[PDB]
RNA sequence: CCACAGAG
């Protein structure tokens, strides 16, 4: 029943604006051990469309014989990795400082999935080779469809890829932190019957 | 003094204040209170498209009500529209708000058409009316209502039975040797059907736009799922089987060079007939019909689409499941997977129907007028709106009377939805009230449709079916049900990702299968760590009353799934929650109810009493009687014959009866001759059976008590002596008393009506 | 051959509640029995079967 | 749409000429009552 | 009625169990189902014969029975004794919910209660259970003799289109309108059934 | 038995529902000899031989290797042996295998090559999941067969197919008193007046079953008629 | 074979190229694994049920003839348990089953 | 990198034993239903807690919170204070070995939800015309999930 | 001309 130790929230970060994708195509572990991150080499973010495009610069040593790439794909050497970030509240990603447990709101999680641009490249040159060979308001679209348009004829944005930053945010989210201590309003009877 | 065993005194207080043909009245009350707003609201705006200047909007409506005058407006009484050959009617009075030239001219209360009231609604004359003003109108206070006079004669929109909308129907065809899932998928604009089907051991989804079946591995690479593995973990899980039967679908999107989302897309997109209106690309083709047309409830606004895919693989497992074992195939007789139409809905859509018919043709006549040059005051709408609102009123009064329902916009074709109610008993008036009618009536598919599946104690009668052609199609009401109402769903989502749902955009598609996945309506919304504890913290914030008591929470251990249900047309009965053993209303609740306060609605706010569906019943564990109770019950019946419907509770011990003569009875009840109504000599009727000194039954039913048929009976007592007297008794017939005969016994009248009209001809 | 033993119930319930002067109720799955039906019966002088 | 009644349609089906007017037809001198038995009656 | 539900349960726990005996060849569900039938219906013909034998003379249901005029040794020991086990389509009352009959009986149950047997007489009134059990049944029953007709009538009326035109000629053989010979001599051997 | 069957058999039709042949055996008096007859007539799967179906790819070839246990066969006394299951493997049409792909490795193992794009792969897997399908010993349209007893200890066999000559032409099976409900196969095989007393003989047990009593000389001339 | 791609996750079609050596290519993206050395095979386990006896004891209290087994690798035994049973038609002779004493091995003759 | 390019063979379980399996997948990465809900409870808040003790100071080591979208409303030092700052609550631990979770002055039960079976990882975006740049914060290693105690 | 509703 009684308490041993507390071990204390503490609620920062409310314009770092945070994101988190997930891979959708490497597992956690490999064996009982933990995996390796790949490395990165450059990324895209749509700003209207909220899309990711994450390159992976995949092994060349082995398992890949780049005759077959370089025969149809025009040596394609890295993967990408395409993804839509969607709102989720109620999200928080934490970390612990000093036995204190510290969260900041992630606005968005990115579901990053493979992605052939290539093969695309490939389609519409066939498509321009066989249609150009021999020929043989206005304003109604809704739904997916504006969406779509959107993130094909938006502008992308090139971004910088850093490491190291963990000491940097930890340093801002905890001196954001330290400063406040909150005190309770209402009880906890009126937290059931409204949306408990 | 009191105790348990007479806790049957709730079922007289729950007739006190909902009533016996509650399923009509709500149902139109929500109608002219909700609806008429939402259709409104709907389509209010029209423009002209000649003159970019000319805007009519539409503020609110209301019937019966005058905005200057808190007064209702006069009406015709019920009786008086009877013996004048009227219908019953209110107008219906809408806010409009137009230009008169440039002045924005705010104008109120034109009439649009004269709506047909429902006896006994809200709107109608006879609410809340004690029995002196209600002789002072001429109509009987021991009548249901609910019923529509038009034209002189009075009609009755019977219940509607169907398959449920917007749920998975698995259905396996062993000779054939194909099993598929069908969705309805219905909503404001389309109601189209999608079938899931195996052909040749592949997996095929199929659609009435769709030229070809489309195979599932294009679609589900069409729908964000690029990859493949995520494909078979989503179907399949961590299965041998299921992957050994699935496989071939993988390799048939390789056989097919399909790899891409685009090549996917655009693979579907050629394959859609309903190309029109200056087309787009085949790629955007594509991507409309997944995102309308394949599942139409389930609409994709942003790029993400994930919540159609899981759909799809959901539907695909279950799909799957069918393949492995032909034994888990959902019966699409169960109750539970039937939802009933009342009358408010089907009015709703008719007067859908006609308001665009009738704001189109307005629209028409608008610009026909203001095309010319020569405009004064631009043609103010009052002056040419009346020709056009005597459309509505004739449209609804047309497709009430005749029964046709023909409804274009919907593509719905309906006949027979009204039926003349038959006064030739009281007993009869009531039981052709709670009558539910089935979906199809050709098919005569014996052990099918028409026989008693055990899913209806409780919600429809076990006895009452008309013999003959239609038995078992034609069903009733039992005697304390109550039928659900469409509430808003959204709520519910948010108090699901608050209870402990991990959203679907934010979990693991291929652990998705090692826990149990929450469903809202048939749709998969998210996965939950522990169901028990959430299936139990959902039924407490029901029992509080910080959620609806009509949303319906359980769990199915076989496909390892939690689902709750909202959506109306539900068929419930309340029962008595027992906990711990111990019936939850005690004996001080039973004085209390007894005494007068604590009515059935502070039983349902105590947590006393909850409303079960056939769903929550198949989770639910009910005890019959106190002496039966042990510590695993769930609930408590509140007293068993509530399963015998209204008509079939004047039979005397019928749990001493074959059942077939429990069903002849019910059927031979509602031909009984006897008193109709306490007005019923004031009445003029096409034909009308008396019976000039009924009697009380000597021996009576609570039900009897309950529907007051002690007041109207038909029928007396007779002194029989069971022996063979004469040879003229024999196969069934009777040896009447002549001096019984002579002194009265039996006797009846038959009263008729000719009609006749004076019509002033052209000339 | 119709097997319907709620007739006789109903008959013996009638000249009962008749001999008794109230009316007897036969509600499903319950109603007055036939054993004070009997008693009645008895009591007033008739038969115990009716 | 009411489809129209051509010859086919009326030599066709239970209400056509065949079985509804030739192999079977309403007759004259004929009545339906109600039956009731009778004992002391000869059974011829 | 105990001992027939006692080893009922017996086969029950042997079943669940899973070392129940399949002897007629089927699985474990139908041969486990053909010995509950067959105890429950050897349970109704003993309660049956013991009713039978234990009614005197001058007992109005007995005398119609032995006359032949109305009613059998069946309907007078449905209404004195046991009713027995309710069938449907052949075989016991089909789950209508989740893996068991009614939400009144525990799931994955096949007492005899729970799948559909009445111990209770039809002069001793019926359990709600058993009422709807026996509900099932007349509705089955009723919906059979609704729908037999169509299908008897149109067989019966193909039956009598293909037989019209034979007829026995003066010459002892039957031939069609035709004239053609069906048979020789009708049956063989030239005798109406009506003699 | 009941109103579909007489609507099914007068009204001839050529598919039926529950075609049971039923037929009686020279050694009636032993169960190992009635096993071991319908061992011949009930057809066996190479699913109930095969302990595994696996598809090997060589450095150059590609090739299927099925495991038969010979004692299976030895415990269900099938007259089965390697190379009697090679040969039904070659008389599979839709495999398109011509006869002389399949080798014997061991004195188990059947190895099934397939020689040539991305065909080989197709190909190959579509053999993979359709081989542990296909029939190596008994008759293709016999659903199963069943061993019964008469009342006079007697035992008979009763099989669920359509193929009535290749039951009754069996060894072991007497071919003189073998018979089945279905009218069209008793047609086909043993001419009209066979047919017309398979018609006397299904309609008179039909109605008998209900005791209708319906006099047999009425049957003899719906019979006469459809004959 | 089930085999699925470590990087886009898709299915490993085999292709033979021009060459004669068949990989497992993926289409999907630039992926594959010769087989060179060591071989692949993907085995699907088919069910064993326990059948019905047919010759379960057959062979109890029976009398033993001398017959020469065929197996002479494994056991010289002379003395074989037999036993005559009618499995052809009644025109044809009558068939037998016997076996080796020690290292079973039942044959039959007719 | 010789098990990364290795040709994955994906997870086969046999129909019989999938739910027997489950418990073991379960652990593996990382009445009688009431009574196994219990069982779970206490594993799962020994894993937690053993969980938070393990990545006490240590870098790129994230674990993501599911909270209730609305917490309790609070006095800015009424508007409610929608946007919350500053130490909110506590993970209380107790001597029976369970845990929970108190918000200001409401209490709460956790758990550990969904197990994910890929890589996780957090990262700061930081959007501007003249200067933009993406940071890998650390990697998510599990969820956990809290949820109003009724 | 259809469609309901009952009676065998
Ligand atoms: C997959 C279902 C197969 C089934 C419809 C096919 C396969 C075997 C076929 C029968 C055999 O051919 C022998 C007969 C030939 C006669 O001419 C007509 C009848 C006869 C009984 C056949 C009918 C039918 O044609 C059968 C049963
Ligand atoms: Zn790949
Ligand atoms: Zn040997």
């Amino acid at each position: 029943d009684p308490v041993i130790e507390e071990f204390p929230l503490k609620i920062s970060g409310e314009e770092e604006s945070l994101h988190v994708f997930q891979y959708a195509n490497r597992p956690r572990l490999v064996g009982r051990k933990p995996a390796e991150h790949p490395f990165i080499s450059a990324a895209r973010y749509k700003p209207k469309s909220h899309l990711w495009e994450i390159d992976i610069p995949l092994d060349e040593q082995a398992f890949y014989n780049k005759d077959k790439a370089e025969s149809e794909w025009n040596g394609v050497n890295v993967q990408t990795l395409k993804g839509v970030g969607v709102e989720n509240n109620g999200q928080y990603a934490a970390f612990v400082k000093d036995m204190q447990v510290y969260l900041v709101p992630i606005e968005r999680v990115a579901q990053l999935k493979p992605f052939f641009k290539y093969i695309d490249d490939a389609n519409v040159t066939r498509k321009q080779e066989d249609a150009r060979r021999n020929p043989n308001s206005q304003n109604r679209l809704t739904g997916s469809l504006l969406a779509h348009k959107v993130a094909d004829e938006e502008a992308n944005i090139e971004l910088t890829w850093a490491e190291g930053t963990f000491e940097q945010f930890k340093d801002t989210i905890v001196k954001e932190a330290e400063d406040k201590t909150l005190v309770a309003l209402e009880k906890q009877e009126d937290y059931i019957d409204n949306l408990v | 003094i009191n105790t348990a065993q007479d806790k049957w005194h709730l079922l007289p207080a729950f007739l006190k204040v909902k009533g016996l043909v509650k399923q009509h009245l709500d149902s139109f009350n929500y109608f002219v209170d909700t609806d008429l707003k939402k259709i409104i609201k709907a389509n209010q705006l029209i423009l002209s498209d000649v003159d970019p200047e000319f805007y009519l909007k539409y503020v609110d409506i209301r019937v019966g009500k005058k905005s200057s005058s808190s007064t209702k407006d006069y009406l015709t009484p019920p009786h008086e529209c009877r013996l004048r050959d009227m219908t019953y009617s209110a107008p219906i009075y809408v806010d409009i708000e137009y230009t008169r030239g440039r002045n924005i001219i705010m104008h109120k209360d034109v009439e649009i058409g004269r709506m047909p009231i429902m006896l006994r609604s809200n709107k109608c004359i006879l609410y809340d009316a004690d029995e002196s003003k209600m002789a002072k109108l001429n109509e009987c206070p021991l009548d249901p209502g609910g019923y529509f006079i038009v034209n002189g004669t009075e009609k009755v929109i019977l219940v509607q039975e169907q398959l449920s909308k917007n749920r998975i129907i698995v259905e396996a065809d062993e000779k054939k040797g194909i099993v598929q899932a069908s969705v309805t998928s219905s909503t404001h604009e389309r109601k189209s059907k999608t079938y899931v089907i195996t052909k040749n051991g592949k997996i095929y989804l199929k659609h009435n736009s769709i030229a070809e079946e489309i195979p599932i591995a294009i679609v589900l690479k069409a729908c964000g799922i690029l990859s493949d593995l995520e494909i078979m973990q989503l179907v399949c899980g961590n299965d041998s089987s299921y992957q050994d039967i699935f496989a071939v679908n993988l390799e048939e999107s390789s056989k097919l060079d399909i790899y891409t989302q685009q090549q996917a897309l655009e693979y579907i997109g050629a394959k859609v007939k309903t190309m029109r209106r200056q087309k787009l690309t085949i790629l955007q083709e594509g991507i409309e019909a997944i995102a309308t047309t394949v599942i139409a409830h389930l609409t994709v606004e942003a790029l993400d689409f994930r919540e159609k895919a899981l759909y799809i693989a959901m539907m695909t497992r279950r799909v799957v499941m069918a393949m492995y074992n032909p034994k888990m195939i959902d019966d699409r007789d169960y109750v539970g997977n039937k939802r009933l139409e009342l009358a408010g809905q089907l009015i709703s859509l008719l007067f859908e129907d006609l308001f665009k018919k009738f704001n189109n043709d307005f629209k028409l006549s608008i610009d026909k007028v203001l095309k010319k040059p020569n405009r004064a005051m631009e043609y103010d709408a009052l002056l040419s709106i009346n020709v056009h609102s005597n459309n509505i009123t004739s449209g609804l009064n047309r497709a009430i009377s005749t029964g046709n329902w023909s409804l274009k916009r919907f593509k719905m074709e309906r006949a027979g939805v009204t039926h003349v109610l038959s006064r030739l008993s009281y007993i009869s008036a009531l039981g052709m009230m709670t009558r539910i009618s089935s979906q199809f009536e050709k098919s005569r598919k014996v052990s099918g449709p028409r026989a008693l599946q055990p899913s209806q104690f409780g919600m429809l009668c076990t006895a009452d079916t008309p013999e003959g052609e239609a038995c078992g199609l034609v069903k009733n009401l039992a005697l304390m049900t109550h039928i659900t109402t469409d509430d808003e769903e959204e709520p519910i989502k948010k108090l699901c990702y608050v209870l402990g749902v991990e959203d679907i955009t934010l979990i693991d598609s291929a652990s998705l299968h090692l826990n149990y996945g929450v469903y809202l309506n048939g749709t998969l919304i998210g996965s939950i760590r522990f169901p028990t504890k959430f299936v139990t913290q959902f039924r407490h914030l029901r029992r509080t009353g910080k959620v609806s008591e009509f949303i319906s929470i359980y769990s199915n251990s076989h496909q390892m799934a939690v689902h709750i249900a909202t959506d109306g047309g539900r068929i419930c009965r309340p029962l008595i929650i027992v906990s711990d053993g111990q019936s939850r209303v005690k004996d001080i609740h039973l004085r209390k109810l007894l005494d007068g306060e604590l009515d059935f609605d502070d039983f349902l706010k105590l947590g006393l009493v909850e409303y079960l569906d056939v769903n929550e019943e198949n989770d639910s564990y009910i005890a019959l009687y106190e002496k039966d109770i042990v510590p695993s019950m769930t609930h408590l019946e509140i007293e068993p014959f509530t399963i015998l419907g209204a008509v079939a509770g004047l039979i005397p011990y019928p749990h001493h009866n074959q059942s077939p003569r429990n069903t002849y009875q019910c059927a031979m009840g509602k031909q009984a001759i006897g008193a109709i109504a306490y007005n019923q000599f004031k009445r003029i009727d096409t034909l009308l059976y008396l019976m000039t000194y009924p009697q009380q039954p000597m021996v009576k039913t609570k039900t009897i008590e309950l529907i007051d048929y002690d007041k109207l009976p038909a029928g007396q007592n007779a002194t029989v002596a069971v022996m063979s007297y004469s040879g003229y008794d024999i196969e069934d017939a009777l040896v009447l008393n002549k001096s019984s005969i002579d002194r009265g016994f039996g006797r009846c009248e038959t009263r008729r009506k000719t009609t006749t009209v004076l019509k002033r001809y052209a000339n | 051959s119709r097997m319907t033993v709620g007739k006789m119930i109903e008959l013996i319930s009638g000249k009962a509640g008749v001999l008794n002067g109230t009316l007897e109720y036969g509600t499903c799955f319950g109603g007055s029995k036939l054993e004070d039906m009997s008693k009645i019966l008895v009591d007033q002088g008739f038969n115990y079967s009716g | 749409v009411k489809p129209i009644r051509g010859f086919c349609q009326r030599l066709k089906g239970k209400q056509g000429r065949f079985r509804g007017n030739l192999s079977g037809k309403r007759v004259d001198f004929s009545g339906r009552t109600v039956i009731s038995p009778d004992p002391n009656l000869s059974i011829d | 009625v105990e001992i027939a539900y006692h080893k009922c349960d017996e086969l029950i726990t042997l079943f669940n169990k899973g070392e129940l005996e399949t002897q007629p060849g089927c699985n474990e569900e139908q041969t486990l189902e053909a010995k509950i039938g067959g105890l429950l219906s050897k349970v109704r013909e003993e309660v049956g014969d013991v009713c039978i034998n234990e009614l005197d003379n001058w007992n109005a249901p007995l005398i119609m029975a032995t006359c032949g005029s109305k009613g059998s040794t069946l309907n007078v020991s449905q209404m004195v004794a046991v009713v027995g086990q309710q069938i449907i389509s052949g075989n016991r009352v089909p789950d209508g919910f989740q893996d068991r009959s009614l939400p009144h009986f525990p799931k994955n149950s096949k007492t005899p209660q729970s799948k559909g047997f009445v111990r209770n007489s039809f002069f001793s009134g019926l359990s709600p259970p058993e009422f709807l059990f026996h509900a099932i049944s007349g509705r089955e029953g009723l919906v059979d003799t609704a729908v037999k007709t169509a299908e008897t009538g149109y067989m019966s009326r193909r039956l009598m289109k293909s037989l019209e035109d034979l007829s026995c000629q003066y010459d002892n053989t039957v031939r069609t309108s035709a004239n053609g010979i069906v048979q020789f001599t009708y049956g063989g051997d030239g005798l109406d059934p009506l003699e | 038995l009941g109103v579909p069957r007489i609507k099914e058999i007068i009204n001839a039709s050529k598919v039926i529902s529950t075609p049971i042949i039923n037929a009686v055996l020279v050694n009636d008096n032993d169960e190992r000899a009635a096993r071991v007859v319908k061992g011949r007539v009930e057809k066996t799967l190479l699913s109930d031989v095969a302990f595994y179906v696996q598809d090997v790819y060589k450095d150059n070839l590609s090739f299927i290797q099925v495991r038969i246990d010979l004692g299976t066969i030895d415990k269900l006394q099938l007259e089965l042996t390697i190379e009697d299951i090679a040969v039904a493997i070659t008389r599979a049409s839709k495999l398109k295998i011509q006869a002389s792909d399949v080798n014997i490795i061991g004195k188990d193992r059947i190895a099934i090559n397939v020689f040539p794009e991305n065909d080989v792969f197709y190909r190959m897997q579509q053999l993979r999941r359709a081989l542990p399908d296909v029939v190596v010993k008994g008759l293709p349209d016999i659903s199963r067969a069943v061993i019964n007893i008469r009342d006079d200890g007697k035992r008979e066999l009763l099989v669920e197919g359509y193929g009535l000559r290749d039951v009754m032409c069996t060894d072991g099976v007497i071919g003189s008193r073998t018979t089945t409900n279905h009218v069209l196969e008793v047609f086909s095989v043993l001419g009209i007046e066979a047919a017309r007393y398979s018609i006397i003989r299904e309609i008179n047990y039909t109605m008998s079953n209900h005791g209708m009593s319906v006099d047999p000389r009425h049957i003899q001339l719906l019979g006469d008629v459809m004959t | 074979m089930l085999s699925f791609c470590p990087s886009c996750n898709n299915m490993l079609l085999i292709t033979s190229g021009d060459s004669g050596v068949y990989t497992l290519a993926c289409r999907s993206c630039p992926y594959e694994f010769p087989i060179e050395g060591i071989e692949i095979y993907d085995r699907k386990k088919l069910p064993r049920k326990e059948v019905d006896d047919v010759l379960g004891g057959g062979w109890d209290n029976v009398d033993q003839t001398k017959t020469q087994c065929p197996n002479y690798d494994t056991c010289g035994g002379e003395s074989a348990y037999f036993f005559q049973l009618q499995i052809r038609s009644a025109d044809e002779p009558m068939t037998t089953f016997y076996k080796c004493v020690n290292c079973g091995h039942r044959w039959k003759e007719n | 990198r010789i098990e990364q390019l290795f040709p994955v063979r994906p997870v086969r379980v046999r129909h019989e034993d999938v739910e027997t399996v489950k418990r073991e997948i379960q652990e593996a990465l990382s009445g009688k239903e009431a009574a196994a809900e219990l069982e779970l409870l206490n594993a799962d808040h020994q894993h937690i807690l053993r969980k938070l003790k393990k990545m006490n100071n240590k870098p790129e080591r994230f674990m993501v919170f599911q909270l209730p979208t609305r917490l309790p409303a609070f006095e800015r030092p009424a508007l409610s204070t929608r946007e919350l700052a500053g130490k909110v609550g506590s993970i209380r631990v107790h001597k029976s070995g369970k845990l929970s979770v108190k918000i200001g002055n409401v209490v709460m039960d956790i758990g550990k939800g969904a197990e994910t079976t890929f890589l996780q990882d957090v990262i700061a975006l930081s959007i501007a015309d003249d200067a933009s740049s993406a940071e890998l914060l650390g990697r998510v290693d599990g969820k956990i999930v809290v949820t109003p105690q009724i």
